[PDB]
RNA sequence: CUAAGCCGCCCGGUGGAUGGCUCGGCUCGGGGCGCCGACGAAGGGCGUGGCAAGCUGCGAUAAGCCCCGGCGAGGCGCAGGCAGCCGUCGAACCGGGGAUUCCCGAAUGGGACCUCCCGCGGCUUAUGCCGCACUCCGGGGUUUAUCCC
RNA sequence: CUCGCGGGUGAAGCCGAAGUCCGCUGGAACGCGGCGCCGGAGAGGGUGAUAGCCCCGUAGGCGUAAGCCCGCAGGGUCUC
RNA sequence: ACCGAUAGCGAACUAGUACCGUGAGGGAAAGCUGAAAAGCACCCCGGGAGGGGGGUGAAAAGAGCCUGAAACCGGGCGGCG
RNA sequence: ACCCGAAACCGGUCGAUCUAGCCCGGGGCAGGGUGAAGUCCCUCAACCGAGGGAUGGAGGCCCGCUAGGGGUGCUGAUGUGCAGUUCGCUCCCGUGACCCCGGGCUAGGGGUGAAAGGCCAAUCGAGGCCGGAGAUAGCUGGUUCCCGCCGAAUCAUCCCG
RNA sequence: GUAAGGUCCGGUGGAGCCGCCGGUAUCGCGGAUCCUGCCGGGAGUAGCAGCGUAGUCGGGUGAGAAUCCCGACCGCCGGAGGGGCCAGGGUUCCACGGCAAUGGUCGUCAGCCGUGGGUUAGUCGGUCCUAACCCCGCCCGUAACUCGGCGCGGGGGAAAGGGAAACGGGUUUAUAUUCCCGUACCGCGGGGGUAGGUGCGGCAACGCAAGCCCGGAGGGUGACGCCUCGGGGUAGGCGGACCGGCCGAUGAGGCCGGCUAAGCGUAUAAGCCCGGGGAGUGCCGUAAUGGCGAGAACCGGGUGAAAGCGCGAAUGGCCCCCCCGUUAGGGGGGUUCCGCCGAUCCCUGGGGCCCGUGAAAAGCCCUCCGGGAAUUCCGAUCCCCCGCGACCGUACCGAGAACCGACACAGGUGCCCCUGGGUGAGAAGCCUAAGGCGUGUCGGGGGAAACCCGGCCGAGGGAACUCGGCAAACUGGCCCCGUAACUUCGGGAGAAGGGGUGCCUGCGGGUGCGUAACCCGCAGGUCGCAGUGACUAGGGGGGCCCGACUGUUUAAUAAAAACACAGGUCCCAGCUAGCCCGAAAGGGUUUGUACUGGGGCCGACGCCUGCCCAGUGCCGGUAUGUGAAGCCCGGGUACAACCGGGUGAAGCACCGGUAAACGGCGGGGGUAACUAUAACCCUCUUAAGGUAGCGAAAUUCCUUGUCGGUUAAAUGCCGACCUGCAUGAAUGGCGUAACGAGGUCCCCGCUGUCCCCGGCCGGGGCCCGGCGAAACCUCUGCCUGGCGCGCAUGCCAGGGACC
RNA sequence: GGGGCCAAGGGUGGGGGUGUUCACCCAUUAAAGGGGAACGUGAGCUGGGUUUAGACCGUCGUGAGACAGGUCGGAUGCUA
RNA sequence: AAUAGGCGGCCGUCGAGGGCUCGGGUAGAAGACCCGGUUGAUAGGGCGGGGAUGUAAGCGGGAAGGGUCAACCGACCCGCUUAGUCCGCCGCCCCUAAUCGCCCGAG
C-alpha cells in the first residue's frame, strides 16, 4: 500500500519540517558553571512574543555582560533585577537548585540533569510543586501529576510560566486555526483514515467503518500502529 | 531577453553568422552539385538548440 | 514601467518636462527618525536622510551638541544624576 | 486544462542550460548538476553500460 | 462524321522500378601495433579563407610557420569559378624533428543562473613575468599555527 | 660500460622486358583479319570499347637518417 | 562461392548530420550528363518564367541530365455506344 | 528456433517550467450597503423610572459583468473545431482557509493529497527513458514455382485434462 | 512446352552476357487491419461565416491593383485592440532592390527572398549583502562509490528583498538618463586656504565649519503585519478674464497654444521636547478614542516631512505673423492671471486585531573608550581648484502575426504597471477626445428558395407541454410608508405589500467669506401610451429531506447529501520519553516539554448517549502446564556424530480490567370485567435481550400499506397508525435559527412550453472569380416471394428500368 | 340488451399520479379495438429508467466488498 | 405510351424556327417559366389619383413666473396647417434606356 501521515513525517520533509527561523531561539539557562557557587544579577530588557512557544519570552542581560532568553514567569515587569545561582532570594524570576527551594513551592523549567538547560515544566501556564526534600533527591509533582526524583543541584525558576488560559476561548473559525498551526507549521487539516481507500490506512474502504479493533498492540511494526496505541482501557469511566 | 551573458550572446551571434545561403561562385564552382548546407535556419519555423 | 520599478519601495512622481513631454521619476524613501535607546522617544536635532544626505552634511550639524547625543533629555539628566550620585 | 492551455506557462526559467564540460544542453540549473555527463556532482563523467548515447558520439555501437 | 462512358495499341506527362557501374559496407586464418594526462589529457565552446555558409584542417603565427632528407615542375582540401599570388634560392606532396598552440574541461589561487568573472605575495622602471587547490611521502625553518619553504 | 671501430636491420624512396606495325568497323580500338615481340613479368588497375607488349604495376632486385641489435678492442665488478 | 544504394554498418554524400523531447534519450532522407562543357553563339515573341527557329554532340544524354518499367493522367487511332 | 502481436515483471537512471504540498522574498482586489464591541448626550420626574438623539467602524457579513478567480444549466455552438477541453448566454466567490509572479525543497512502491485512487510535464490502482529483451502464451494473423502417384481423421485410454 | 517457362522478330538502349556438367544460397508473392516509395476515386467538393459583420469616392506607382501609397467621407476599440516594459524569442530592427516559393484569395505589399547597415554608461541594471536553500574539505556509515549523514571550517545563493551618485534640450533610416551642447552629483588620490589642536551663543530643549590617523565597544538607521480615519500636498480636471489662430453670418457661440528637469539655498504642519505656571461647585480637547498634582488650562520657544518659492531659464520648447518661393531661406510677436473640485499618486499622525507577532546582513551617521604624531608645528565632515573612474547587457516585438501550444492557433503566459469629457455611487453600460486600426485579412451577386444557427415581435387561453416550468418570460435603480411564522435575539429582511419618479418657472435649507463647489426640501405651470423613458437594473411565497455555516473535490461526462471545519470525547508519552524514516551512521516531531508532541473516531448549536466483557482485539498478573538454543546428568562413541532425562525466557494455556475498543442488544410458554386484539405481570432461553427517541424513512419486499389534506381525476408531496422483511443513541439519536448553482411537492405572477404555428432582421446555405484538402473506398450498386452460416443491389422464378 | 355473419373506405381523441409499456382513475365521445414493420423509426430527435467511473442508507461478510434493495449526480461523434 | 400518337400551318430537299445579349416579374436556389422590346407604356422621370402617419421648418401671439416688475429668458399652448414627410399601389405623357451585335439550325 501508500505509507501514513506518521510514516512521511519521519523523512523530514518541508511539509513537515518545522520553520526553526521565526522563532526568537532556544531558552535555555547560563553553563552551570556560571551559576554554581556563584550568583549572577540581571536586568530584564524586553517581554516580547514567541511565534511557536505558547508562553512569552523575556530578553535578560547580566552583569557578567552575558545576555539570555529565558521563559517569562507570570507577573513580570520589564526593567526589574532578577537573580541566579545558590544565594538568590527566594522571589518570582529567581533560578536556584532545588537544593535552596523551600517545600510547598511553585516552580518551573526545572533541570533533568545538573546543566541541561531546562527540560520540564516550559509551556504557557504550567507549574510544578516542590514535594519533599532529602539530602540525595527532591520529589516534585509535575503538570501531569506524576512525582518525580530529581537530583538536588537540578536548576528550577520560582514562579508560573505567563500565558494560562489560553485555551478558555473558542477557536472559533477554520481560519482562525489556519493560522495557529500555520505558525508552526502543524499538518492541518487533518484527513481520517476511515475515509480513505484500502490502499492508504488499515481503516481504509468503500464502507466508513474499521473492519478490525481500534486498540493496537504494542508489538506492532511501523505502519501499523493507528487508533489508540496500547491502550489499558477505552470509552467513558462512567 | 534585455538582460543576457557574454558567453550565451556569443553562442548567439555564431549561429546568426552561420545561418546564410551557399555562395554563387560555391555552386558554380561544384556545378550544383553543392546548392544548400544543413544549418539554414528560420527564426519562427526551427528554433536554436538553446 | 520595469519591474524594478513595479515595487512600492520606489515613490513615483509624475512631472512634466520644459519640453512637454511627461515623465515618471522614481526615488528612494527616506528613513525614520532616530529613537532614544532607553524609552524609544523620537530624538532632536538629528535630521532625517539616506546615508548620501547624512553624509552632505558637515558633522556638527546632524546631532545636538549636549553629552550623550544618544538619549533624550530626560534620559541625558537622569543618567548624569545616577552615575554622579553613585560616584 | 492539462492539455493546450498548459504548454502557455512555459515561459519561466528554464530548466536544462549548457553545459560547459559536455557542451550539451542538458545542465540542470536549479539543482546544479549535469544529467548527461555529471559535471557539478562528480569528477568523472556520468557513464552507464545501459546507455548507447556515449557510443553514438563515436560511432562505435 | 454520337454526348457521356468502357476496353486495346501508339505517342506525351507523372513517377523512379529494372539493368549496368561502385573511392562504401560486412566477415576472416595469418601478420603488424597497442596506451594518453598537472611538462595540463580525452571531450567540448569560440575563432581562422580575398570572395567562405557546411564538412575537413588549424589556433590571434590560426586550410598555416621553421629545419634535415626523398620527388622533380607544377601548386593554392571536399570543390570543375573570378581575381591573384607561391615555386628553379627546388614548392606542392611524402617520412623525421621543432615553433605557435584562445577558453572551458581531472581544472588546480577564488567564484559561477551561462565556456565568463574576481584576488594575494615576489621579480619587472613600465609594457609584463614566475608562484598561491585537496590527500599524502621524504626533509627544513618557525609563527608550534600544520604557519611558511 | 662504450670516450672508440666494423657489420646487420631500419621512413619517405630508386631500377625493373616486350607493338601503340598494316587493312576494316567505328565519335573514339583495348574489337575483327594479317604480321611480330618479351616472359623469374599472362596478379590487378587506368587509358574515349574487352589491352601480357600505351601508362601505372607485377616476377625479381636496390637504397635508407634517427633508432635497435650483434661483433672487435679496451676499462671494471662479482661468483666458484 | 558475402551485399550491390528499400541491399550492405544507422551513415557509399556537408551522418551520429538535419530534426523530435524539459530531460534521461531517440534519430532520418539523399550516388550516376558527356570522350571532351564542346554546358546552346545569334534571330522572333513574352512583364518574366519560358516558347519557337538556328547551333553542339555518335547519340540531348540539356544540367528538372545513364537506362526510364508499373500504377495514374491528356491526345490520336480501331471496336462498342 | 518458420515470422509477427500482449497486458505485465526486474535493474540503473531523468523529471515539481504542468500539477500537489511546504519555505523565503514580492504585486493585486472600482463602487455601495448593513452597522459589533467601545464612547456618549438630551427631556420629565426621582420611592422606583420613562421618552429621544448621536458618534465608532467589526465581520472567513451582504449586492456587485472593477480587476482577478471558478465552472451550475442550456445536456446551446463547435464536435476531420479557433481549440488532443475552446466559444457565447446564464451562474458562483470577489478582505480572505483569497488570487498571482521570482528564488528553493519533497522522486516512483516513492513524493504529495480539506481523501476524488486525486496530482506528480497531453502518461498514474504504481511516471518517463534506455537495458534484461528477439520475455512468454496451449490464444489471433501470415507462410512465396509446376506437373505426376497414393491418400485420411475428429475416437478408445491417461493427463489441474 | 500440359506447366513452371524457353526461344525468335520489330523498336529503345549503349557495355557487358549467356548454353552444358559439378557445387553453393539472405533462391520463387496476392493477402500478415504486413513494411517503404509513388500515384488514384472522394473533388475543383468541404473549408476560407458564427467570438470585433468595413469599407466607398477621386489621384499615384506599376506589365498587371477589391487587396500597395496619399486626400476626403463612413466606421471599430477607447480601465483596452491605447502607453511602458519583465520572462521567452535571437535579428524578426533600419534602408535600398525584388516577387520563383511563404501569406487561407491577389499582391507592385510584408515578421518573406537578396544586398548593405544598426545596440556607445563613473550615475540605469549585473557586479556588493544576506533570506529559504545549496556546494566543497575534515569526520562517521557503507563491500564500495559519482551513495546516506550530525558536528566544525570555508564558499555560494535575489536582474521585482537591502543597497554611493544625473537630470533638461538636440541629434540618426535605424542607439540613446549611453552620442553633442548646457547645468549637476558621488568614490579615490593631489594642491592652496580655513574651522579646530589652543572657539563660542542659550536656564534649557538646542544653534553652531567646531582638530588628524590606527584598532575596539555601544546607540540609531537600514528594518518591516493586517484593518480603519484625520491633517498637509502634488499630478490631472473644471469655470471666468486677456493675447494669437481655426471654424461660424467675417451673428451668438465652439475648439486649439498660453511651457518649465535634476541640482543648489530656503520653512513650517503632526509628533516629540525646553522654560515659566501652579488647577478640582473642575477645566482642556478630538472625526473618534482621550489628557491632567506621576503636573491641566495658559504665555514664550527648540527640533522636525511631502511641498511651494529664487537661480537653473529662455538663449530652450510651443503657437502665430511677414518677406523672399525656380530649388535653397531669412526676420518679428507673444508665451500673462484670478476661483473651484482633487486623486488609487506622495508626507505625516491618530485608533483597533492577533491562541496569527508580521526577515537577516552589507552599508551609513553619532557617541564613548584605548594607542600614535603636532608647536617658528600638525590639520578637517568647511570653501576653491586639478587628475582618475575597469568588465558585461543596451536593436526589436513584448502579443487575436515577433513567446509556449506542430500554425500569421478565438487558449495560456502578462492585464504585469498606468488611464481625458458627459451621464452617472462607480475602474459598470452607452456616447465621445487623445492614441491605434480598417490585418480578430478571401471578395462579388441576390426579395436568390428550402433548411440551420444568433436575435425582435406575436391575437384568445395561460403549463393543458414535459421525467421535470428545460428555455424564455415577470420583477428590476432611487425616495417614502409598511413588513409575518420562526429564532441561537444576532437574524429572517431589500420578507411580503403599497405610493412617487420627466421637463420648465420661482423660493427655502446645510457646510461655506461667497450670488465658488457639493448636497437636501418646498410651491406652481406643463407634455406624452409610457418620465430608473435609451443604457444600467432582484421575480415572490409556503411545506419536506440532507449537510450547521465560509471553504475543498475526481485538470478531460460526477460540485454533491462526498471531504474539510470549529466543538466533543478516547489512547500513548516525564524527554536517553511516545510515534516515525533508514543498510548503518545519523535523523523528523525538536530553537519543542503535559495549557505539550503523536495516534483514532464523531462533526456548529439545544436535550441526551440505555443493557451486554461470552466471541475478537488490546492491557495487567502469571503460582502452575507446555516451551528453542545454551548448560547439566546418564548411555553410546579408545573422540564425535547419536539416543533419554533436568533447568529453561518470550509466547500460548489460565486468571482479571476494558465497549465515545470491533461488534451484539433474539426466541419461545403464557395471563385482566366478552365470543374483542394486545400484555401491567410471571417462567425458560444465550453474555443481554433495543431504553429515550424516531418510523412505509435516501432504510419497508408485500406496496400504489391503511386513514386525512392537496386535484374533476394523485404509483406524487404533506400529517397520522405501527404489521420496523432489514431504525436507534459518538460507524451517535432526536430537533434546529441562519446558510445552499444540493434533492423534492404546492401557490400567486409571467410567459410561443403547449392549442398552432405565422412574420421580420444579421450569418451560413445557393450562384459567380480565386486558394484548395480530408474521413472513407474488394469490384459493383432497382425490387416482391424464396433457397441460403436462417435479415441478399449481385443467387432462383417473376416485375420494372432511355442516358 | 345477448349471440353470430358480410365488410379493413373512414375514425379510434384530451387529461392525473408513475420513466414507464401496461394497468388504475377523470370529463367528453359514434367509438375512445387489438396487433406486424430488426419488440418500425437515435448517420431524426429527447435522455426520464437500465448499465461504468463519485456518494448515502438497510442487510450480508472478520475484511477487501456485494445486493434482478432503495436514493442524488453522471457525454449521444458525420463534408452522402 | 417501343403499337415511342392526331391534326392545321411554316420551311428543306439559301433557310423556316431558335439561343445569347436588352427593359421587367403573373416565376424563380442554378436552370426553367411569363410580359415588353420603336407594329412600344417594360422600367425610370414628370404630372394627376388613391394611401400610411398625424399638423413640419419659419414667423406672429399667449404662457406658470422671474427680471430694475424695464430690454430680454421661459417648459408648453394657439394660427398660417388635413400640414410636412413618405410610398416595394394605380392612370396619362415616348422625355431617357428596351440599342449595336453574336451563334446554332433539317437539307
Ligand atoms: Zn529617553
Ligand atoms: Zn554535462
Amino acid at each position: 500500500g501508500k505509507s501514513l501521515i506518521q510514516q512521511r513525517r519521519g523523512k523530514g520533509s518541508p511539509t513537515f519540517k518545522s520553520p526553526s527561523h521565526r522563532f526568537r531561539g532556544a531558552v535555555k539557562y547560563i553553563p552551570l558553571n556560571y551559576t554554581q557557587e556563584k550568583t549572577l544579577r540581571g536586568v530584564v530588557e524586553e517581554i516580547m512574543h514567541d511565534p511557536g512557544r505558547t508562553a512569552p519570552v523575556a530578553r535578560v542581560k547580566f552583569e557578567n555582560g552575558i545576555e539570555k532568553l529565558i521563559i517569562a514567569p507570570e507577573g513580570l515587569l520589564v526593567g526589574q533585577e532578577i537573580y541566579i545561582g545558590p544565594d538568590a532570594p527566594i522571589a518570582v524570576g529567581n533560578t536556584l537548585p532545588l537544593a535552596k527551594i523551600p517545600e510547598g513551592t511553585y516552580v518551573y523549567n526545572i533541570e533533568g540533569i545538573p546543566g541541561d538547560g531546562g527540560k520540564y515544566v516550559r509551556a504557557g501556564g504550567t507549574y510544578a510543586l516542590v514535594v519533599s526534600r532529602e539530602p540525595d533527591k527532591v520529589i516534585v509533582q509535575l503538570p501531569s501529576g506524576e512525582l518525580k526524583a530529581f537530583n538536588p543541584m537540578c536548576r528550577a525558576t520560582i514562579g508560573v510560566v505567563a500565558g494560562g488560559g489560553r485555551l478558555e476561548k473558542p477557536l472559533v473559525k477554520a481560519g482562525k486555526a489556519y493560522y495557529k498551526y500555520k505558525a508552526r507549521n502543524k499538518f492541518w487539516p487533518t484527513p481520517r483514515g476511515v475515509k480513505m481507500n484500502a490502499v492508504n490506512h488499515p481503516f481504509g474502504g468503500k464502507e466508513h467503518h474499521p473492519g478490525k479493533p481500534t486498540t493496537t498492540s504494542r508489538r506492532a511494526p511501523p505502519g501499523r500502529k493507528v487508533g489508540h496505541i496500547a491502550a489499558r482501557r477505552t470509552g467513558r469511566r462512567k | 531577453a534585455r538582460n543576457k551573458p557574454l558567453a550565451k550572446k556569443l553562442r548567439l551571434a555564431k549561429a546568426l553568422k552561420q545561418n546564410r545561403r551557399v555562395p554563387v561562385w560555391v555552386i558554380v564552382k561544384t556545378n550544383r552539385r553543392v546548392l544548400t548546407h544543413p544549418k539554414r535556419r528560420y527564426w519562427r519555423r526551427t528554433k536554436l538548440k538553446e | 514601467m520595469k519591474p524594478m520599478y513595479r515595487s512600492r519601495s520606489w515613490r513615483r512622481k509624475y512631472v512634466r518636462t520644459p519640453g512637454g513631454r511627461v515623465v515618471i521619476h522614481f526615488e528612494r524613501k527616506k528613513p525614520k527618525i532616530a529613537h532614544c535607546a532607553m524609552c524609544g522617544r523620537p530624538l532632536n536635532g538629528i535630521p532625517r536622510g539616506r546615508p548620501v544626505e547624512m553624509r552632505k552634511l558637515p558633522k556638527t550639524k546632524k546631532r545636538p551638541e549636549r553629552p550623550m547625543p544618544h538619549l533624550c533629555p530626560r534620559c541625558m539628566r537622569k543618567v548624569m544624576k545616577e552615575q554622579i550620585r553613585a560616584q | 486544462g492539462s492539455g493546450t492551455a498548459t504548454f502557455g506557462k512555459r515561459n519561466s526559467t528554464p530548466t536544462h542550460i549548457r553545459c560547459r564540460r559536455c557542451g550539451r544542453v542538458s545542465y540542470n540549473v536549479k539543482k546544479g548538476y549535469c544529467a548527461a555527463c555529471g559535471f557539478g556532482r562528480s569528477r568523472r563523467l556520468r557513464k552507464y553500460r545501459w546507455s548507447k548515447k556515449w557510443k553514438k558520439k563515436k560511432n562505435a555501437h
